[PDB]
């Protein structure tokens, strides 16, 4: 249960519920089946929340890692329809769980800010500066490796 | 002092070839050549008594005690090591090894060596927690001192055995490489070396991590030693890279041999898919950023809805960086990892670098031309 | 003994001056040989300010590594003596007299740790060259090698800067037939800095480039660091883009 | 001696732990190295001794001082790692000898042997020409190549003798119970031209 969420990979509720259903509910604590908070009967009240959490997490990882994905691919993972996802998207962004913009076409999800001149500008400076720091550092290591004891 | 020659003398007359080793020992102890006497005991245990004879251990107990200051701390360990191999019971060998150890003038690592010998016994018995613990402590002690030659070589090979038995691919790969720099032959048969090449080559295939394919060739261990099991291995290393689930499903016999694969069969048929991505992205990305995703899925020979999953995992760890854009069904790679210790790549970067050098010079003349008055 | 306690290294004009003089002073022992001195200065400070240096006899072979002579006596007598005058200044380490970092250096360093409470490797490139600085700072780091033997001693670079007390700066101007060189200042200086940057960049790229030729043929090792650096250049693909101009300058002169 | 700079080279070997000298070689050599130093000081107060180790890679232990203390403390320590690294011992010594706090004195190397000398004839002969040109003599105390080995050393010592008034000496000490001091056989306590 810990290992799946920690590794950022795309998943879906449909598989997640069935599997964990057998593990968590069965799990011997001190010794009994009971542990609650998404395991047993009482645990079911908390479990409902777990579904919502999978869908906030799927949209988050895809947002961070990718910059564009289609809305049809996104829905399959979340286990929503487009009309259902769209409602959910309006409230998520307001709390600031994620930043994402979805359309009605289901052509695309822009997980970046729209292509305005400032983002392009910003990246272009950062790319330049990193190279210059790296070329300096490598020359210092290289100098020892070359000369050495002067046995070669 | 001389309680021990009295016993050697008696024994001296018997044994077919053991007689000779005995004659030398007595002559050297009287001269009081302490260096030469210690060097004779070493030879003595290995071919004679306790293989051809019996009762080397008993003779040894007497021998180390009194003679302790005439023998050196490293050596005492070495004599005991050979007999222990020969001992049929590891239990009785463990009893001796702990008690025997001592240290006098000319201070050394002798405690640590004696520990390696104990760790080897724990493997023989085959209780995994016990072997794991001995390996950790002794390793730490060995690792701090740079001085370790012989001891490191036998110990790393022993640990190597434990990591493939438990069945963990990552542990074996890191361990194997240290064994390669520290190598020696004290009592390292041809057989052990071959097991090491074969397991190492396989280790790189089992993980879902780093691409190890180019480097495997470079490393002397596999390259120097050959057999037909490994003849199968070389083909297999670039069978996942092209993407073939067939050039390893009939060379599939290699895994059967090792116990290393024991839950890395659930990582074998994940690695193939990462490798299909690794090949195309390495060549085409660099010059121009984007590449199609359609070629990589078909090479995988596994569906589209599960290839994305591994590829996302690869972006996450940082093995590769970039995005999957499903609006056009192509993969845009920002950065690609350069596979390490490949000769071809060095040639490739050199010619590029020279073009950059030109560019700097060309530009520099222009900047000075205008604003030269201001520059002075 | 402390070498790891230095992030940043600052040198007074004095040390750069002092080293060139010592080279002659020993009785003109050079060529293959080098001259070393003590560095006196601070420690237990993240900033290392090397206050002074004084001459030490030294014969170096840097083509061998099983012979060197290092004067034992000077280090000890000098550390014992100095406490009364300055309790902070202790023997900070030793300067090497170019042309670049050697593996030949670890060996000499080791001795210096024993004798002296601290050591540091400051490499001053040979006899006076350059407009800018010729000193690089290195601290001996202990690392594991995952292919050889853990605990190897090697040198990692640390940032080199300069810095000195007020009285000393005032002295430099008096002696000297100008004040200092470029690093950034006036309108003229910024543009020079740009041209200074290009000749400087070019030097770094030659080191890598000559190395690759040597690794490919002549079999110098293949390290992951060298290869990582080269690949990134192709990948990042920088794209020229708009902005940064202004027209204000004319109105101001008109008003005046 | 009177106005001599001397570097004693210390042997620390797996043949120094030995018990050929009774009760132990370590001790017997320890009495020898102290005597050599006390004698030079008693001889001239201006005389100085220095320390370098032959064994392993080169460490300059002390540059020129009167101290018997430095040479004593080193001796207690044993080195299983390194024995006689002769070729190198001469080279560090020659260099070291030059810088002095008893300036414009004669140049001398005393090396103690007490282990079989690994170095072959080609190293040895080569070393003799370097010694002539710099005009430094080397003295050998030989209990290290009678113990299980033939003496390579004699020809070299003989040739080296008479390059100045403080010539070379081959000092003969037995291998078996007789200590590392039998200094009576040839001068080394102070310089002499003869062998």
């Amino acid at each position: 249960l810990l290992k799946l969420f920690t590794t950022m990979e795309l998943m879906r509720w449909s598989t997640l519920v069935e599997d964990y259903g057998v593990e968590l509910r069965k799990g011997s604590s001190e010794t009994p089946a009971t542990d609650v908070f998404s395991s047993t009967e009482e645990g079911e009240k908390r479990w409902k929340d777990l579904k919502n959490r999978v869908v906030e997490h799927n949209i988050r990882i895809m947002a961070k890692y990718y910059t564009r994905i289609t809305m049809k691919r996104m829905a399959q993972l979340l286990d929503l329809s487009v009309d259902e996802s769209e409602a959910f998207l309006s409230n998520l962004v307001v709390n600031k769980t994620i930043f994402a913009k979805v359309d009605r076409l289901a052509g695309v999800i822009n997980f970046q800010r729209p292509k305005d001149p400032n983002n392009l500008l910003n990246d272009w400076s950062q790319k330049l500066n990193s190279l210059m720091s790296l070329v300096n550092k490598t020359t210092h290591l290289i100098a020892k490796e070359e000369m050495i004891h002067n046995l070669q | 002092m001389k309680d021990v020659p009295a016993f050697l003398q008696q024994s001296q007359s018997s044994g077919p070839g053991q007689a000779a080793v005995w004659h030398r020992l007595e002559e050297l102890y009287t001269k009081k050549l302490w260096h030469q006497l210690t060097l004779q005991v070493l030879d003595f245990v290995q071919d004679p008594c306790f293989a051809q004879g019996d009762g080397l251990i008993k003779l040894y107990e007497n021998f180390i005690s009194e003679f302790e200051h005439r023998v050196n701390p490293l050596s005492l360990v070495e004599i005991i090591l050979h007999v222990v191999r020969q001992m049929t019971d590891p239990n009785v060998a463990l009893t001796f090894l702990e008690k025997t150890r001592e240290k006098v003038k000319s201070s050394d690592e002798a405690v640590i060596l004696c520990k390696t010998a104990i760790g080897a016994l724990k493997l023989n018995i085959g209780d995994l927690q016990a072997t794991k613990e001995t390996i950790e402590d002794v390793e730490e002690m060995l690792n701090n001192l740079p001085g370790v030659t012989s001891v490191h070589s036998r110990f790393y090979d022993l640990s190597s055995k434990y990591y493939q038995t438990i069945g963990n691919h990552a542990s074996y790969y890191k361990d194997a490489l240290r064994f390669l720099g520290c190598v020696d032959i004290k009592d390292l048969p041809v057989s052990e070396q071959q097991e090491r090449a074969f397991t190492l080559g396989l280790a790189g295939l089992l993980g879902e991590g780093v691409f190890n394919f180019g480097e495997l060739l470079m490393h002397p261990v596999l390259e120097s030693l050959r057999n037909t099991d490994r003849q199968w291995l070389i083909d297999t290393l670039y069978a996942f890279n092209s993407g073939d689930v067939d050039r390893f499903q009939t060379l599939k016999s290699a895994w059967g041999q090792q116990p290393d694969l024991a839950a890395n069969e659930a990582q074998l048929l994940r690695k193939i898919q990462l490798l299909c991505l690794m090949e195309m992205t390495f060549t085409r990305p660099a010059n121009h950023r984007q590449l199609t995703f359609e070629e990589i899925a078909k090479s995988a020979k596994i569906t589209v809805n599960k290839v994305e999953l591994l590829v996302m995992k690869a972006l996450s760890v940082g093995l590769v960086r970039g995005s999957i854009d499903e609006v056009d069904k192509r993969v845009h790679m920002t950065w690609v990892q350069p596979r390490v210790l490949d000769l071809q790549q060095i040639k490739g970067m050199k010619d590029r670098l020279e073009l950059w050098c030109t560019d700097v010079k060309s530009m520099e003349l222009l900047v000075e031309h205008q604003a030269q008055d201001i520059l002075t | 003994m402390p070498e790891l306690a230095v992030q940043k290294v600052v040198v007074h004009p004095l040390v750069l001056l002092s080293v060139v003089d010592h080279f002659n002073r020993i009785g003109k022992v050079g060529n293959q040989k080098r001259v070393v001195g003590v560095l006196l200065g601070s420690w237990q400070k993240k900033v290392l300010d090397v206050s002074n240096s004084f001459a030490v006899p030294f014969d170096e072979d840097d083509k061998d590594d099983s012979v060197w002579f290092l004067d034992h006596d000077y280090l000890e007598n000098m550390y014992g003596m100095f406490k009364k005058v300055n309790a902070r200044e202790r023997i900070v380490g030793w300067y090497h007299t170019g042309p670049k970092l050697h593996k030949n250096d670890i060996a000499i360093n080791e001795l210096m740790k024993r004798y002296c409470p601290n050591s540091v490797l400051v490499i001053i490139d040979v006899k006076p060259k350059d407009l800018g600085l010729p000193t690089e700072a290195y601290i001996s780091v202990e690392e594991v090698h995952d292919d050889g033997t853990p605990t190897s001693k090697t040198f990692e670079h640390v940032t080199s800067e300069i810095g000195a007390e007020e009285a000393e700066e005032v002295g430099v101007e008096h002696l000297l037939r100008d004040i200092k060189d470029t690093t950034v200042g006036t309108l003229s200086q910024r543009i020079t800095n740009q041209v200074h940057g290009l000749k400087g960049l070019n030097s770094k790229l030659l080191d890598i480039r000559t190395y690759l030729e040597k690794v490919a043929s002549g079999k110098l090792p293949i390290n992951h660091h060298i290869i990582y650096q080269l690949q990134d250049v192709f990948n990042l693909l920088p794209d020229a883009s708009l902005q940064e101009f202004v027209k204000a300058f004319y109105l101001k002169t008109n008003d005046q | 001696m009177v106005l001599e700079s001397t570097m004693v080279c210390v042997d620390n070997s797996e043949y120094m732990r030995n018990g050929d000298f009774l009760p132990t070689r370590l001790q017997a050599q320890q009495d020898a190295v102290n005597i050599v130093c006390h004698s030079k000081t008693r001889s001239n107060p201006e005389n100085n001794v220095g320390l370098i180790t032959l064994a392993n890679d080169c460490e300059v232990l002390t540059t020129l001082t009167p101290d018997t203390g430095r040479i004593l403390s080193k001796l207690h320590t044993v080195q299983p790692k390194g024995k006689i690294t002769f070729c190198t011992g001469i080279r560090v010594a020659h260099l070291a000898l030059k810088h002095r706090q008893g300036k414009n004195h004669k140049m001398r190397i005393i090396a103690f042997v007490g282990s079989p000398v690994e170095d072959n004839e080609k190293d040895l002969v080569k070393l003799a020409k370097r010694l002539k040109k710099e005009k430094v003599n080397v003295d050998i105390i030989n209990f290290g190549e009678e113990e299980v080995n033939t003496e390579k050393l004699t020809a070299f010592v003989n040739t080296l003798n008479g390059k100045d008034g403080t010539g070379s000496h081959l000092v003969t000490v037995p291998p078996g119970p007789s200590l590392a001091d039998a200094l009576i056989s040839s001068p080394i306590l102070a310089g002499e031209g003869g062998a």
